[PDB]
RNA sequence: GCAUGGCAAGUCUAACCGGAGUAUCCGGGGAGGCACAGGGAAACCGACAUGGCCGCAGGGCUUGCCCGAGGGCCGCCGUC
RNA sequence: UAUGCCAGCUGGUGGAUUGCUCGGCUCAGGCGCUGAUGAAGGACGUGCCAAGCUGCGAUAAGCCAUGGGGAGCCGCACGGAGGCGAAGAACCAUGGAUUUCCGAAUGAGAAUCUCUAACAAUUGCUUCGCGCAAUGAGGAACCCCGAGAACUGAAACAUCUCAGUAUCGGGAGGAACAGAAAACGCAAUGUGAUGUCGUUAGUAACCGCGAGUGAACGCGAUACAGCCCAAACCGAAGCCCUCACGGGCAAUGUGGUGUCAGGGCUACCUCUCAUCAGCCGACCGUCUCGACGAAGUCUCUUGGAACAGAGCGUGAUACAGGGUGACAACCCCGUACUCGAGACCAGUACGACGUGCGGUAGUGCCAGAGUAGCGGGGGUUGGAUAUCCCUCGCGAAUAACGCAGGCAUCGACUGCGAAGGCUAAACACAACCUGAGACCGAUAGUGAACAAGUAGUGUGAACGAACGCUGCAAAGUACCCUCAGAAGGGAGGCGAAAUAGAGCAUGAAAUCAGUUGGCGAUCGAGCGACAGGGCAUACAAGGUCCCUCGACGAAUGAC
């Protein structure tokens, strides 16, 4: 198909062939698998101290004093799992492999599949993104890379009737639970993904919910956050073409 | 829901009497204990058998069936097309870490072929010639006598 | 760091010279323009206006600045004890705004007026 | 509990066709695709060459692979083809998806099942 | 073993290298493994891309009669 | 109706629950030796008031210098009094001063003190004098060299296993160890020091041929680096101490040459950029620390408080995280960007100084002995005839010689020179620094969020808890009454709240006091389930139910 190209003023400026990958049938299960793996792979190993609760010579008295055969020290029960201050019976272990494998072909297929979900306005809308456009993804002239001020990217997005999504992401959620005690107090909706070619857009990155990537390494996660396909994206002239051979 | 997830409240988690799942006695001994006594069943029998020759006095032939060669003649365009002429050595994978290449005669040969290899099987020849073809024994192949 | 425990920790355990920044307050529009800064370290000479608590709206002279507890006392911003005596109600500088500086110290003034640095 | 959404749609389309048209193969192939993957067909070209005949659509309730030689000019309809399979077949005949086959022949007539 | 998914006469990379948004991730790396031939202690030799008959599903026809993948019973082939 | 049963209400007791996190746990990166110049550790001191912790050392929570920093300060610790600071204090970085006693502990002795100048003891050098030096002890583990179990598995058990594990002795470093072939043996016209990682592979090998044990060559990677002696031929041409004088060492050989691209020597060609020694000396990168740093504290409403809702507005290379009286990019610290310094890389890389690579011909001049090798006995190993080592005995050749290529001998072939030595980098650990987290969230997580190795137990080795939360602000309750009363009580004051008033957020159950409903001093025990009656019931969150009659009317079914 063909995709319309836009200049920094938001005006049309020709158009190009939308590469074939964007016609890859959408496979949400393969995409979900890909995201699930990337998420598991950055998780850190953990586990309780292997000697926790074992630093004691506590011994059981056995039968005779009308007492349960429980290891005790200084009249205190210890070591065993049912004992307060005792060891953890089956605790998290450092040796556990918390990574997930994924064949390269299966992963690459998912990237292509996620790329393709980006060109389906109905899907993009279902995913949740707020926009008032018909063509998707949004293709823009390579000059986009030369921008510097965030507000300039704002004007362009407003001109492109795509700024509504940023307003959507301009609301953080203060999570329920103890994540807060560990630095995970906030979370927020995912908005527009800017895919450039030379370097990620420093001008767009700070936008609420925004994500920036480069055609050479954009992955399943930026294309489909949380494994949900159809992210409202904005490619760069060259980014669009370079992404064709992924 | 998995089986594991359904065991809470069951008490014995599928073990039957709670006197069953204890130590190695419940397995009749650890590892292959009793492989000649209480658990001889389906176990390989005891004993020695044969011998082994030293690994550096052993030859490993790289083999291929005419069927493989013949089925890919056209595809193997990057290889001679005479009155096809094919040096099996340039065809067999793993033909490097092998001491020699041998052509076996499994399948059919629907073309006339001139095969060059370190050795062939009786049937490999009968078939190749039978389809108006020839067989050329390599120089290395000159170890038959 | 990004971890809440460490963030609070570094603040509660900061050495004295690093606590000056815990008693800084935003400058009035004029002063901001005048010294090219958005805020300053509140001194026991400055005049300030309360913009938040129960004393929001009042202005007064800073009578004391406690670095140990990172708080300030402002003239007339007080509480009445049971015996009747009047005592100061400590304020977080974050709820106040400096409307007039005490530049009796050449160093502070020099610091404020310098451009490469702030006071 | 199939996981591939496309496989699910195919199965749904296969049933719609078998119920609405005079075609029992489609409902048959559907019943087989509903079975576990391990039972799905994995057919090499050599087998299609041995039992297929022209003007009779070959239907594979599985996937077609590239071993062997196909010379007969036949139309093969499968759940999927390996890159090579689809290549060899297209040379002497034609490779088609069950989704296409179902559309060109809802009645599912003149067709031979191969596994 | 099984269920699901990729790829398929192949399949997968390991350590590790480059890139980067720097533990994630993108590209590279096929060393090596398993599969693609077996039998024999070894020396050593080396196989059905189908020859016959039943027949389920399915297809065809002029509605009992054909074609009949898979399957079943045999031939035959490699080797000790 | 007493004693009393069941349920609830008000108030306790208790500290569950919810929320909170100054502590843990684990991972990652960086970094990494200290001590006779007396360490690490301990004891005892040291403050205006000072018990504990922290700091410090008779100059005792500190003294001095330089830079930073800044109007405050006098640690944890929110008191009282007093003092210090523009003579620029506090605080921070770097460097310096002081630094009691015991402690390797070293003049001798000793439970931290005492007695009459001290490297005690063992060594090297030696001016033969403790004159100059070394050693000793510490360190989380990691590392190297020695000593070396058993429970256990084999369903018993002895070989075997657990395991060269636990534990013990000795010793080094920031990393250790190894290391430039008497190699390999994909046998080759081939590879080319050594670790390590992936693989080779649970393969070869071992084994009551049981259970079990278990490599290597190679290959892909990481990192790369190669040299020095002994002797031959020379023969004092030399080295160490001292400013010097001078002394000491050295013919039992200092020094030159040389080191398998064998060397030396005699005779030649050519030439050096090899090597070795020394000089100089980074970039970059990584880690940490630091400077700078945009934009609202606008309106109304609610509230004790706006960081809430509604309205208006703004920055962003900054929408990480935290703080601030409630959900904060724009109130404060920070964060992005940019910049600075230290540390590590590394005295390395580069560069430069000197030295001089190599080739021909001749020469049986030189080339590491209890060795190579064999036998007896042990251990160990996958090592099987074919692992490595110990022990007793025996014991060679001299490059024209010798060793190896998985049984022995002999020949051939291929490889390689043992019995002298050094060697960067790539790898292990985590004390220390920093960062991180689908980890735990106060009976959890460390034994330890608190006085934590604390209180406490044991003659000793050693053993070892529990204790988190007022409030926005102490505004931490003035005055009065009562009382033996700084108690407690009453009244009162503060605050949104005292049912927030001190183990002071919330405040379960067990259970206690008082009390409400139901039952109750002639009656019977798994305490109930299901039916049905009594009595009891504020609202809200349920709104149905009863009687006459009529309609419908299954099985069944009359007088
Ligand atoms: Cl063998
Ligand atoms: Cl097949
Ligand atoms: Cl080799
Ligand atoms: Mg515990
Ligand atoms: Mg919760
Ligand atoms: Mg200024
Ligand atoms: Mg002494
Ligand atoms: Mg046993
Ligand atoms: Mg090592
Ligand atoms: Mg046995
Ligand atoms: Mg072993
Ligand atoms: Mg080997
Ligand atoms: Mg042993
Ligand atoms: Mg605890
Ligand atoms: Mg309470
Ligand atoms: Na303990
Ligand atoms: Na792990
Ligand atoms: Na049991
Ligand atoms: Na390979
Ligand atoms: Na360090
Ligand atoms: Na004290
Ligand atoms: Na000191
Ligand atoms: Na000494
Ligand atoms: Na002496
Ligand atoms: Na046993
Ligand atoms: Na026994
Ligand atoms: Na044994
Ligand atoms: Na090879
Ligand atoms: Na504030
Ligand atoms: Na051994
Ligand atoms: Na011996
Ligand atoms: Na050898
Ligand atoms: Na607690
Ligand atoms: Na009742
Ligand atoms: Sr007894
Ligand atoms: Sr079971
Ligand atoms: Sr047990
Ligand atoms: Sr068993
Ligand atoms: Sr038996
Ligand atoms: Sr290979
Ligand atoms: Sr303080
Ligand atoms: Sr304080
Ligand atoms: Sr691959
Ligand atoms: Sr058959
Ligand atoms: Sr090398
Ligand atoms: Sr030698
Ligand atoms: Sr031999
Ligand atoms: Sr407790
Ligand atoms: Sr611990
Ligand atoms: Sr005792
Ligand atoms: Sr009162
Ligand atoms: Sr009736």
């Amino acid at each position: 198909m063909q995709a319309t190209i836009y200049d920094l003023d938001g005006n049309t400026d020709g158009e190009v062939d939308l590469p074939d990958v964007f016609e890859t049938p959408v496979r949400s299960d393969l995409i979900g698998k890909a995201v699930r793996a990337a998420q598991a792979n950055r998780k850190q190993d953990y586990g309780s101290d292997e000697y926790a609760g074992l630093r004691t010579p506590a011994e059981s008295f056995g039968s005779g004093r009308g007492q349960a055969h429980v290891p005790k020290l200084d009249g205190r029960a210890r070591r065993v799992p049912q004992a307060v201050k005792g060891r953890s019976a089956h605790p998290p272990k450092t040796e556990k492999d918390r990574s997930l494998d994924l064949n390269d072909k299966e992963r690459q297929l998912a990237v292509r599949s996620a790329l393709a979900a980006t060109a389906d306005a109905d899907l993009v809308a279902d995913r949740g993104h707020e926009f008032d456009r018909d063509e998707v993804p949004v293709v823009v002239s390579d000059d986009f890379e030369d921008l510097v001020k965030t507000q300039e990217v704002v004007s362009l997005l407003e001109a492109l009737d795509v700024h509504a999504d940023i307003d959507r992401a301009d609301e953080t959620k203060i999570k329920a639970g103890q994540g807060s005690a560990r630095g995970r107090k906030y979370r927020r909706p995912a908005s527009i993904l800017f895919v450039t070619s030379d370097e990620p857009s420093t001008a767009a990155r700070n936008l609420a919910g925004a994500d920036v990537a480069t055609a050479s390494e954009v992955n399943t996660e930026d294309l489909a956050p949380g494994g949900a396909p159809g992210r409202l994206t904005v490619f760069t002239e060259s980014a669009l073409a370079e992404v064709a051979e992924r | 829901t998995s089986k594991k997830k359904r065991q809470r409240g069951s008490r014995t988690h599928g073990g039957g009497s709670h006197k069953n799942r204890r130590g190695a006695g419940h397995r009749g001994g650890r590892g292959d204990a009793g492989r000649d006594k209480h658990e001889f069943h389906n176990h390989e029998p005891l004993g020695k058998s044969g011998f082994k020759r030293p690994q550096k006095v052993q030859e490993e032939a790289a083999t291929i069936d005419v069927r493989e060669i013949d089925e890919n003649v056209t595809l193997l365009a990057a290889d001679d097309v005479a009155e096809f002429r094919v040096d099996v050595r340039d065809v067999v994978e793993e033909a490097d870490d092998a001491d020699y290449v041998k052509v076996l005669g499994a399948g059919q040969v629907r073309h006339e072929l001139t095969l060059i290899a370190d050795d062939f099987s009786e049937g490999a020849r009968e078939k190749v010639e039978g389809a108006g073809g020839s067989v050329e024994l390599t120089d290395l192949g000159e170890e038959r006598q | 760091s990004k971890q809440p425990d460490k963030q609070r920790k570094s603040q509660r355990r900061a050495p004295l010279h690093e606590r000056h920044k815990q008693v800084r307050a935003t400058l009035s529009a004029d002063l901001r323009e005048e010294y090219g800064q958005r805020n300053v370290r509140v001194n026991a000479g400055d005049t300030v206006e309360v913009l938040r608590g129960d004393f929001a709206g009042e202005e007064g002279e800073v009578i004391n600045v406690d670095l140990d507890k990172a708080v300030i006392h402002v003239e007339d911003v007080t509480l009445e004890k049971t015996d009747g005596e009047e005592v100061p109600r400590p304020l977080d500088t974050s709820n106040v705004r400096v409307t007039d500086l005490d530049l009796e110290d050449e160093k502070r003034e020099a610091r404020l007026e310098s451009e490469d640095d702030s006071a | 509990s199939k996981t591939n959404p496309r496989l699910s749609s195919l199965i749904a389309d296969l049933k719609s066709a078998a119920r609405s048209s005079g075609g029992a193969v489609w409902g048959d192939v559907a019943e087989r695709l509903e079975k576990p993957r391990r039972t799905h067909a994995e057919v090499n070209l050599g087998r299609i060459e041995r039992y297929a005949q022209e003007d009779e659509t070959v239907v594979v309730p599985g996937k077609v692979l590239g071993s062997g030689v196909l010379q007969k000019d036949v139309t093969v309809a499968a759940v999927d083809f390996s890159g090579t399979a689809e290549t060899k077949i297209d040379q002497v005949g034609e490779a088609v998806s069950l989704e296409q086959a179902i559309e060109n022949n809802p009645e599912g007539s003149h067709v031979r099942v191969i596994r």
